[PDB]
């Protein structure tokens, strides 16, 4: 499948992958880092690479991470830069995530992944507010 | 057996949770999902939330047990594949009296509760739900216990006797 | 200020505010918590007020959860139903949780808030793609 990488600031990317498979189940060719303070993207890109060797990356890469412009975006950005079949997407959240991890299984085009991860990952931001009776 | 086609039958004290719901209907090419709970269409507020969530392409309906068996004696859905969430096995050993065809059970979740008996991370039975599962059992009706299609299918029947003999 | 509570399966949502304070540094007046599996939305619903117990929550409280439908918005939803400036947004990710509290201490009101959590989730979520040159 295509693989995933989740990064963040901090610790949370290890938690939210965990959190995936507490709804879906073990999930396969998925890698994640952490980053630390004192830490630069160049250690950053370091991180992704070893998580990639061990990544099935044939079919593309997708990292995930938690916000535009901060260090893991920035890292993950010098990677895919000119390489095909290879995306960045802010914002990861558990939306995003589980329906990317479903749809992946069903073998999905690079393309098609990448737009369903960014529409489910926005259409899962909503608030409850008054019901109707 | 010539009226509606059961894809799936899946027991649930949630019904809709997570992206269960949503992965099983495409894995079940499920276009059709009902309800069948007393207590629930007693409750207007959550029927009507449970219908605007209804998963795009995919209609949920909310009857009773009485209701659902005449729903079931209709042609109107012969061929249809539809899915049956029930909140307690005790509703599913009623359809099969009123003549109902199940040829096996798979329990989703049921939340834990004192009193009872954790089988599994998010199953619980107590002596009612237990003697239900014997009933179906006793029928020849397979029962499989699961949280996800990818995770591995247990016997039912297995995990209450190593509980109960 | 409006008090913050997070709920997500699993462990994430401890990590979720160390990230957010990773890059804002600590904040007040904002509780989470865990559900693991066996638990219910009753449980849910007790460790919820004891959070709910120890904020400050005379202008309001909005619980931010992962995913809607879930055991932790199912809980939040029973909570917030009759009560005045109490609502509850699914899909947290970090965009939202760093807007929405650096917004608090400028004392918005609690409509203010909840639109800005549910724009900046969502804006939040943008893929990299190719860029002009």
């Amino acid at each position: 499948t295509i693989a995933i990488v989740i990064g963040t600031e901090g610790w949370a990317a290890e938690q939210l992958l965990k959190t995936a498979e507490m709804l879906l189940g073990e999930q396969e060719n998925v890698g994640w880092i952490d980053f630390v303070p004192g830490e630069n993207a160049e250690t950053l890109i370091e991180k992704y690479n070893a998580q990639l060797a061990k990544l099935d990356t044939t079919k593309g890469v997708l990292f995930l991470v938690d916000t535009w412009g901060g260090s893991p975006f920035n890292a993950a950005s010098r990677i895919v830069v000119d390489k095909e079949h290879y995306e960045v997407i802010a914002g990861v959240n558990i939306p995003m995530l589980v329906e990317t991890l479903m749809a992946r299984d069903d073998d999905p085009s690079f393309d098609e992944l990448v737009a369903l991860a960014v529409e489910t990952g926005r259409e899962g931001v909503k608030a409850l507010k008054a019901k109707p009776v | 057996n010539d009226y509606m086609v059961i894809g799936l039958a899946r027991i649930d004290d949630r019904l809709i949770h997570g992206q269960v719901a949503t992965r099983w209907t495409k894995e079940t090419n499920v276009s059709r999902i009902i309800v069948v709970s007393d207590e629930v269409a007693a409750d207007t507020v959550r029927k009507t939330l449970l219908t605007q969530v209804a998963p795009p392409g995919v209609t949920a309906h909310v009857v009773d047990v009485a209701k659902m068996i005449r729903v079931y004696n209709n042609p109107k859905y012969a061929g249809e594949r539809v899915m049956l969430l029930f909140t307690n096995p005790t509703d599913v050993e009623r359809l099969v009296e009123g003549g109902v065809k199940i040829t096996s059970v798979n329990v989703g979740g049921m939340a834990f509760r004192q009193g009872k008996t954790q089988v599994n991370n998010a199953v619980s039975v107590d002596e009612k739900d237990i003697e239900a599962f014997k009933k179906l059992n006793a029928r020849g009706i397979e029962l499989e216990v699961r949280k996800v299609s990818t995770d591995p299918k247990l016997k039912m029947m297995d995990l209450i006797s190593k509980i109960d003999k």
